[PDB]
RNA sequence: AGGAUUGAAAGGGAAUAAGAUUAAUAGUUCUUAAUCAAGAGAAAUGGUAACAUAUCAUGAACUUUAAAAUGGAGUGUGAAAAUCUACGGAAGAGUUCUCUUUUCUUCUUAACAAAAGUAAAUUCCACUGAAAUGAAUCAAUCAGAGAAGUGGAAUUUAUUGGCUUUGUAAGAAAUUCAAUGAAUUGUGGUAUUUUUGCAGUCUUCAUAAAAAUUAAAGGGAAUCUUUUGCUCGUAC
RNA sequence: UGUAAGUUAGCAAGAAAGAGUAGCUCUGGUGAUCGAAUCAGAACUUUAAAGGUUAGGGGAAUCCGACUGUUUAAUAAAAACAUAGCAUUCUGAUAAAUCUAAAAGGUUCAUUACAGAAUGUGAUUUCUGCCCAGUGCUCUG
RNA sequence: CACUCAUUUCGUUAAAUGUUA
């Protein structure tokens, strides 16, 4: 599992083609927005609920995912 | 406290059977397998330990990358910079006294 | 009887040399054209505790004469021998120490080490600690020389044997006094199982001649010839002369 | 601290004065220091039996079991010397 | 004085350790970014390889360039040479001066192989030998 | 090109962890997350320097170097774990006509990676040149073949980079509550022990393995995705 | 607190001999920019205190072996063996000793007299007297 | 007595031996 650090490379990862899922988790301060590649699973932890909803969008729709809360799937 | 077991089939303490036990989740320990000590690079003369590159088993040296196995010098990797230094003055200052000595006088 | 202790050392089995550290074999290196008539330079690059010996040994590296590469070879040190020195050995070899020369050329009274009892045969004589042989006279009607072994006899060899200049290093070694048996059990950890001696009076009849009846006792000569055969060979053989001599 | 057994204190009471007097000489010799042929610095100490090295200056030297140079070594090297003089002038 | 400009001089350490090169200013007191005596000297990265007859004349003048580097190094790091060149006739090297040189940047490409073109001019018309000899060390 | 076979389930050795699961196997199954090997799709810069740059930035024959790979004793010390303990609590349990703001239990987190913050030890590099000699250790020990001081580089510290922290990852697990759903999961210690490294000291007429295999150098010849991973042991 | 003869000057030595020690309430000393158990002292009380468990009896001589060590598994653990020290003998390596029926065979020997092989006595101090007829051994005869 | 040619003991990568030039 690899972090990455800003917004701008999380975008870029679901822009590329080699996306294969994507699971959400909300927490009590933040949300991790946990991309699964073909070799490593990257997260982003968004802090700011605005730029979360902004990630949101940019998910592809020909994609799973999964939303994640206090109770797992 | 919490004691624990050998996970392998080795039940003597040699090199290769190092074990660290550390705690997880639920405040039971699991065992773990650290790795022997290895030592460095030494210069080919002064037999010293070379700077720049890393005291790991010598099969990971491939894992590393190019310029973290030797270092951007003449004999580097080979030698240390007082060994290289005395090398390089060697070789011009006898080559410089044979011109002089022999080699038309 | 039995077989004496003498007799089983022979078979070699318990008492096979303790050889699995030692550095390797030392001796001078294999005599070619540019040794004959040239000279050759080595570099002293360590000097090492050979185990089972008490002289220091050098690993010396000779460059290569023919080929390309390197020539390691393993001296026994010279006394005064130190690291990163540059020894020669050649016909024409200068008159120092730590030089590998043929025995015609070192002058009468020179000291050396590590002789050649045949040409080429890479060392025989004056190989211990502190031991040397000295150059007696030289005989150029048959190319031959006379040297004084380190037992003070005399040998005749050809001028051209090999011998290194100085003292072999180490002496003074058994100077000091063995305190524990426990130091005399370390000094053979690389050598023979020979050390811890059961007299012959202290054994039985079946297992030495010397084993006594009540009272501890030979009861025969200790002097015996040297046709005696082994298991009766116990004691001191061909005794010229015997006890505190004066 | 001690009058006479300096040294050999180590050995106590059970090894006869003289073998404890003999081997306190060269138990002496064996762990001191000696100046450095070449750098002249009191820094060679003994590593092996017959081997000295050097410690501030770098060098391995090859000498005596318990000494730096034993005395039939010097003596050595002073007539090597002189006979190749002898030799390289007539 | 032992290094003046056009002196040869013979580089001890870093990354051209072993490389020859050529003085081009002296500055013993040193500046407020430079606190050491320092010399800034055009050097000979890359030797020229020998040439036969049988390499074609464009594999002959690929074989024979030279690569070149400007470099400011401290005069403890470099053993000068009894070697002098002739300042005019590498008249590119008088201009590599201190100011040239930025800490933290590369240096001009274009400026080094400009150097370097007229390096290799001058060891093809064999003016200079010593310098443009790889020393063995 | 140099010497054949066998010889270690305690020596050397490419690479896997946590949780769950079975009447019984599990670094082997399941979930999630990794790693390794073998495959497929005229030749760079920076720093004075020590040396540094998500492959970068070519590097054949040949040669060399280093690693694998090396005794023991004793002292000091870095880190982790266990035990003990300070502060602040959350949840449950025990005693209670005699008191006890009380006694007890839980408050956890892997392999592999990241790089907010920040260490100890050692070795080197630049400036300068030390006597009125200084620097320092438990001990030592060191210095014009250059001390101390100032500023830097490297390596070691049970995976990446030692520790806290972060991704994995709370969604697991632990402790409770309700009838599957809810709650919590701070910060410290100039304390002891074990483990693991490190630094110098001592000791030897003792100097305390090799090979498979790996990397680097000198030389200058030539011009991200995906597939597979066989055999045997594995119960007690 | 104190400790003798003897002594290889290192020891003997924990010699021998004597006094103290509990509980409670306090004080002081030993650090860093709050903390460690440790030491010393002072009141008062008692059944006058290491002792539940754990935990050397000591002294004066003599004999043997110097010491650490080993030994008759299953009646002998020692004064026996080993030991370091001392001394003797042979041997220049194609040798000495010595295994093998033989052997470009084997061991000490990856060695070379400060070494290899064969023996006796058994640390240190002091001393090793006279005898070469006999039996050995040796001779450069 | 002289030689080497069987024979003995060796050393090497059988790596400049011997005679001229």
């Amino acid at each position: 599992p690899k972090q990455v650090q800003e917004f701008k490379q999380i975008l870029k990862l679901l822009k590329s083609g080699s996306i294969r899922a994507v699971r959400v988790k909300t927490n009590g301060e933040n949300t991790k927005f946990k991309v699964r590649c073909a070799k490593y699973l990257y997260t982003y932890i968004c802090a700011d609920k605005a730029k979360a909803e902004e990630l949101k969008k940019a998910i592809p729709k020909d994609i799973h995912v999964v939303e994640i809360a206090k109770k797992a799937p | 406290a919490v004691r624990v077991t050998y996970v392998r089939k080795h039940s003597y303490n040699t090199k290769s059977n190092g074990i660290r036990i550390v705690k997880t989740a639920g405040g039971n320990m699991t065992v773990q397998h650290r790795q022997k000590i290895s030592n460095g690079v030494r210069c080919g003369d002064c037999g010293c330990v070379l700077a720049g590159i890393r005291h790991i088993r010598p099969h990971q040296y491939g894992w590393l990358g190019k310029s973290k196995r030797t270092v951007t010098r003449a004999y580097g990797g080979v030698k240390c910079h007082k060994c290289v230094q005395k090398k390089i003055l060697r070789a011009f200052l006898i080559n410089e006294h044979n011109l002089i000595k022999l080699a038309a006088a | 009887g039995r077989r004496t202790l003498s007799q089983r050392k022979g078979r070699g089995s318990i008492f096979k040399s303790r050889s699995h550290h030692k550095l390797g074999v030392a001796q001078h290196r294999a005599i070619d054209f540019f040794e004959r008539h040239s000279t050759v330079r080595g570099l002293v690059k360590s000097i090492e505790h050979d185990p089972g010996r008490g002289a220091p040994l050098a690993r010396v590296v000779f460059r290569n004469p023919r080929q390309y590469g390197l020539d390691k070879e393993l001296f026994i040190c010279a006394e005064g021998l130190y690291s990163g020195q540059y020894i020669y050995c050649g016909s024409k070899a200068s008159l120092h120490i730590g030089n590998v020369l043929p025995i015609g050329q070192c002058p009468e009274g020179t000291v050396v080490c590590n002789v050649e009892s045949k040409p080429g045969d890479r060392g025989i004589i004056a190989r211990a600690s502190g031991n040397y042989a000295t150059v007696i006279s030289h005989n150029a009607d048959n190319e031959t020389t006379r040297i004084r072994l380190p037992s003070g006899a005399k040998k005749t060899l050809k001028s051209n044997c090999r011998a290194m200049v100085g003292i072999i290093a180490g002496g003074g070694r058994t100077e000091k006094p063995i305190l524990k048996a426990g130091v005399a059990y370390r000094m053979y950890k690389a050598k023979r199982t020979t050390w811890p001696r059961v007299r012959g009076v202290a054994m039985n009849p079946v297992d030495h001649p010397h084993g006594g009846g009540n009272h501890q006792h030979v009861g025969h000569p200790t002097t015996l010839k040297r046709s005696s055969p082994p298991g009766q060979k116990a004691g001191k053989v061909a005794a010229r002369r015997t006890g505190l001599i004066r | 601290r001690t009058k006479k057994v300096g040294i050999v204190g180590k050995y106590g009471t059970r090894y006869g004065a003289s073998l404890r007097k003999v081997i306190k000489k060269i138990e002496i010799a064996q762990h001191s220091k000696y100046v450095c042929p070449f750098c002249c610095k009191e820094a060679v100490r003994r590593t092996a039996c017959g081997i000295w090295e050097c410690k501030g200056c770098g060098k391995q030297i090859a000498g005596g079991a318990y000494t730096l140079s034993t005395i039939s070594g010097a003596t050595v090297r002073s007539t090597v010397r002189r006979l190749r003089d002898a030799k390289n002038s007539q | 004085k032992i290094l003046a400009p056009g002196r040869v001089v013979i580089i001890l350490s870093g990354r051209f350790a072993g490389k020859k090169a050529v003085v081009s200013s002296v500055n013993l007191q040193g500046t407020k970014d430079r606190k050491y005596g320092f010399v800034t000297v055009v050097g000979v990265e890359r030797a020229p390889l020998k040439i036969t007859r049988k390499m074609s004349a464009k594999v002959q003048e690929m074989r024979t360039s030279v690569k070149s580097f400007c470099k400011v190094i401290n005069v403890n790091h470099v053993m000068p040479t009894k070697y002098t060149v002739n300042l005019e006739q590498f008249n590119l090297i008088k201009q590599v001066k201190i100011n040239n040189f930025e800490a933290g940047k590369v240096y001009p490409i274009s400026q080094k192989k400009a150097i370097s073109s007229q390096f290799a001019e001058e060891y093809r018309k064999g003016k200079e030998s010593w310098l443009f000899t790889k020393l063995r060390f």
